[PDB]
């Protein structure tokens, strides 16, 4: 439905799904194709 | 917290004459009536 972007999907998979899958029976390692959201403080050297 | 997600453990007994299986069946049905984002799972003696 194109409401969530690529970064939004990657975040939801990391937050909710990744941890649950990594503890599932027989799963060795879980490699996320993307990254979980963090609070990004994009600094500006002019305004500093 | 249960399986790395916020949880709330509820204990209960099957009423006299009624088996554990059919008792759990109702709790599952009642759990499906609950608001959005609220799931469930069985632990300890119920898991076995």
């Amino acid at each position: 439905d194109g409401t969530m972007t690529q970064e939004d999907i990657s975040d939801y998979v990391a937050a909710n799904m990744k941890d649950a899958i990594s503890r599932t029976s027989g799963v060795g390692d879980v490699q996320l194709f993307g990254s979980q959201y963090a609070m990004r403080i994009w600094m500006n050297p002019n305004e500093l | 917290r249960y399986n790395g997600l916020p949880s709330m453990e509820i204990l209960g007994q099957a009423a006299p004459g009624k088996s554990t299986g059919e008792a759990m069946e109702l709790m599952e049905q009642l759990a499906s009536k609950l608001p959005t984002g609220v799931g469930y799972d069985w632990t300890g003696m119920s898991y076995q």
